[PDB]
RNA sequence: GCUCAACGGAUAAAAGGUACUCCGGGGAUAACAGGCUGAUACCGCCCAAGAGUUCAUAUCGACGGCGGUGUUUGGCACCUCGAUGUCGGCUCAUCACAUCCUGGGGCUGAAGUAGGUCCCAAGGGUAUGGCUGUUCGCCAUUUAAAGUGGUACGCGAGCUGG
RNA sequence: AGCCAGGAUGUUGGCUUAGAAGCAGCCAUCAUUUAAAGAAAGCGUAAUAGCUCACUGGUCGAGUCGGCCUGCGCGGAAGAU
RNA sequence: GCGGGGUGGAGCAGCCUGGUAGCUCGUCGGGCUCAUAACCCGAAGGUCGUCGGUUCAAAUCCGGCCCCCGCAACCA
RNA sequence: UAAGGAGGUAUUAAAUGUGGGAAUUC
RNA sequence: CUUACCACUUUGUGAUUCAUGACUGGGGUGAAGUCGUAACAAGGUAACCGUAGGGGAACCUGCGGUUGGAUCACCUCCUUA
RNA sequence: AGGGCUACACACGUGCUACAAUGGCGCAUACAAAGAGAAGCGACCUCGCGAGAGCAAGCGGACCUCAUAAAGUGCGUCGUAGUCCGGAUUGGAGUCUGCAACUCGACUCCAUGAAGUCGGAAUCGCUAGUAAUCGUGGAUCAGAAUGCCACGGUGAAUACGU
RNA sequence: GGCCGCAAGGUUAAAACUCAAAUGAAUUGACGGGGGCCCGCACAAGCGGUGGAGCAUGUGGUUUAAUUCGAUGCAACGCGAAGAACCUUACCUGGUCUUGACAUCCACGGAAGUUUUCAGAGAUGAGAAUGUGCCUUCGGGAACCGUGAGACAGGUGCUGCAU
RNA sequence: CCCGCAGAAGAAGCACCGGCUAACUCCGUGCCAGCAGCCGCGGUAAUACGGAGGGUGCAAGCGUUAAUCGGAAUUACUGGGC
């Protein structure tokens, strides 16, 4: 399926609001990389964190071997910095997950073969 | 099958990480391949080709 | 002067229940069974795209076509409404063959064993239980096999009556 | 009709294929040796191979071929006292 | 068989009676706040299920088709 | 100046703040 | 030989204990989720205790009780020394 | 070396200029302070509508230059109009600095003549020579200020009170 | 589980599991929609503005080969920058160098220079004229240009959460 | 048990070093790998992880685990509280 188009889901994790901000940063990064590669992107959906960032986002990536190029990015991404939310500005850690799955064609409907059925009337 | 994928998905927690982006040390390291860079700004702007190509080459 | 529109307009003025029922009629008319039909149902055949590594026809067979049976669900309303009692079970059956087993054969993608498929063949044979009123069906365990049907979906002036 | 010879060459035409030699296809499908011999009609080989065959020669010596119209028949064609 | 519906992202109006799309939330921009919510000031967004007809003109009237609802489906 | 009694005062509104701190100490 | 006692063994009905059981009750825990904000300041309706009713939840309300509750300033008038 | 730092659907902060008549325009005419200057300030005179150019004094400065302050005052006009308000934008023609003004300078002349008619929620500064308004100079600097730093002119309102 | 109760419930009364604390009083602060007393253009009283327009300028965002880097509640945003056409410039594209643009040392050469020519966008490369001086035990040396090494140079690269 | 023979010849390891607790530095590592009796250590300048050098304590043993008592006056008779 490396040649297929793909979907990229970003979800915030342990950092809370910091993780949501980190997820938004990851979304921006991935969109920029897709633009560099010339793929076409469309936000399928995007849940936004209330204080900041996004809780989650699903993005559709279209192009030549988009799933091949993106599949290795599946995993959790750890971010370490000075929390721009903590009043004390302590050095915190936040986590965000990126999951890439290929676009799948809908299953062709199959008529129930009458030879496969036994009918009883009573 | 979808539920199996969800169960397989790594918990988004303190131990599970494929790439670490430490800005204070200005270092970014991919745990799987070992590829490390110092241009955090470029990577956050979208210079992921280094890590992606390294992962594909590693297979 | 009437949507007396149920429009040749019953009265100026009117809706329902009856399994508590009743009378006069109708096989002019329904429910069961018979009849006609055969859409449907079931069983065949014709063509051969294709499946079958190759190979349409070992086995299947798309898109389409032609029949058989009466055999499901029907159509009709010819018999019976001065009465033709019904589902299942029980007892006893009898015929068909479109054969389940046993018998004979052809082809096989039939090494043997064991099968597939078709042809001939109706002599005999062709379960016991769990559940359910059940037919059907599923399940357990057998058997060479646990056939498919007709007989008023056989059989209550034979029984039962869930 | 049988029957007897034959039934060649470039060349396995090349590609795609796993292999592809007439005979999976795709894909061209020519010229040469001439009596004639198909870049193959079929069988067949994993592929070849092999078996034919189309074609053509030679012996035997009168028909032979396959369409059209039409008459009558044959199969398709299984049911319950 | 007989009735209803299908309209900004959601829920409801507008149909009857042809000319005109409204309300509440939601979205977007600016405020307030250390920041978010709340709050305040502004904006945007539906060519009306889908086709067709009729009409000068159709969300509206008519007819299909699709989806959704209700009822009805009896004696037998 | 001190003591006692009485009357008036007054905000309607205002929810929330994740997860990585202390050398300074013979 | 017989009787008495009596071991094995047999039957019925209880008790207790261990394991287990579709489902179900609450409990503890958690480097992030949802809903509020119950308490700590008078925590913005003082809190808490017993009891009763109610409610997504912390809780709310009634009745009685406890202090293990904060504040108690200021202006005007009158009287007395 | 050339390009970018000057991009441009958009959002915010800080400014300048306005929306006019307590004003615009034309003519005339008063009153400052502070400061800079030698690869500098540059007078005068002549040429040019103008930005400027040519020639050329003086001054390392209480001496010379930058360098007429403007608001004001007097007269005239405009007569409430998107105007004789506003001056963005754009076309043409130039000047200067600088090797070099395309990207991307400042200024001048001509033509052009946008929004804007006093600004929603909200929000800022200031208690006296202050606010408001009017000019002037400086650094940085080859050239390039609505910014910054500084200097004078005119010159208020109000403060009951906590 | 037992006992009591009509019930609500009361009474008696565990264990597993989990934590390294829970707790009392007092102390210093900080905080309070607690109290008191004061003050500040904090209100109040006024005057003029901002938010609307055009333009300037900075920022964000977006764009871009690059749109260099920082500042980024009050206390960033006409801020570092008291002044980006080139230079600046730290960025990009392309062309170039490798002890080197900027130093010291060693060796070896050449005064310093000056003027040219050509080619290149320029860096630079190649060539041609012209001076060959100053101290100076004719040992020279060193102002200065190169060439060859290697100790080194060089970085507006990272960390203001080491300073 | 004694005498003779030969040559230093045949004979040293284990735990630990942040505090408690005797014993400290370098490198590796970078909330990972790991340590941990308690408090805890590790997130790029670790005496706490791992190696090394050095050191400390025991020694033909040294550590870990299991178990009892002590410390625990933490069931208090000795000898506690409300
Ligand atoms: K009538
Ligand atoms: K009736
Ligand atoms: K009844
Ligand atoms: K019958
Ligand atoms: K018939
Ligand atoms: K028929
Ligand atoms: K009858
Ligand atoms: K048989
Ligand atoms: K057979
Ligand atoms: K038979
Ligand atoms: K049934
Ligand atoms: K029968
Ligand atoms: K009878
Ligand atoms: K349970
Ligand atoms: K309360
Ligand atoms: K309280
Ligand atoms: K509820
Ligand atoms: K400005
Ligand atoms: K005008
Ligand atoms: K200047
Ligand atoms: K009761
Ligand atoms: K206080
Ligand atoms: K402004
Ligand atoms: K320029
Ligand atoms: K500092
Ligand atoms: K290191
Ligand atoms: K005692
Ligand atoms: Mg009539
Ligand atoms: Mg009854
Ligand atoms: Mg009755
Ligand atoms: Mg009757
Ligand atoms: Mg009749
Ligand atoms: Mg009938
Ligand atoms: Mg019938
Ligand atoms: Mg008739
Ligand atoms: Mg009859
Ligand atoms: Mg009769
Ligand atoms: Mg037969
Ligand atoms: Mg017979
Ligand atoms: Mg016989
Ligand atoms: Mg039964
Ligand atoms: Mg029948
Ligand atoms: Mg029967
Ligand atoms: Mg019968
Ligand atoms: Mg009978
Ligand atoms: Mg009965
Ligand atoms: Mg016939
Ligand atoms: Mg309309
Ligand atoms: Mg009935
Ligand atoms: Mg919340
Ligand atoms: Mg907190
Ligand atoms: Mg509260
Ligand atoms: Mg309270
Ligand atoms: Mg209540
Ligand atoms: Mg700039
Ligand atoms: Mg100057
Ligand atoms: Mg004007
Ligand atoms: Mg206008
Ligand atoms: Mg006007
Ligand atoms: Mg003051
Ligand atoms: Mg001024
Ligand atoms: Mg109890
Ligand atoms: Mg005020
Ligand atoms: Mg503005
Ligand atoms: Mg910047
Ligand atoms: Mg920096
Ligand atoms: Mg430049
Ligand atoms: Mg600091
Ligand atoms: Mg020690
Ligand atoms: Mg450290
Ligand atoms: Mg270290
Ligand atoms: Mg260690
Ligand atoms: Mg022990
Ligand atoms: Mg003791
Ligand atoms: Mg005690």
């Amino acid at each position: 399926y490396d040649s297929a188009d793909c979907y990229l889901d970003i979800q915030a994790g342990s950092g809370g609001t910091e993780a949501q901000d980190w997820a938004s940063m990851l979304e921006r990064m991935y969109l920029r990389w897709a633009e560099s590669r010339g793929f076409k992107t469309e936000i399928i959906k995007e849940s936004e964190g209330e204080v900041a960032g996004i809780k989650s986002v699903t993005i559709k990536i279209s192009g030549d071997y988009a799933y091949g190029w993106l599949r290795t990015e599946t995993g959790v991404h750890r971010l370490v910095r000075k929390s721009p939310f903590d009043s004390g500005g302590r050095r915190h850690t936040s986590f965000s997950s990126a999951f890439v799955y290929p676009e799948v064609d809908d299953d062709i409907d199959i008529e129930i073969n009458p030879a496969d059925l036994r009918i009883d009337v009573y | 099958e979808k539920q199996a994928m969800e169960d397989n998905k790594s918990d988004i927690g303190w131990g599970s990480q494929i790439r670490s982006y430490v800005l204070d040390d200005s270092r970014i390291k991919d745990l799987r391949t070992g590829v490390e860079t110092r241009n955090t700004q470029a990577v956050l702007d979208g210079s992921l080709d280094q890590f992606i190509e390294a992962s594909l080459k590693a297979g």
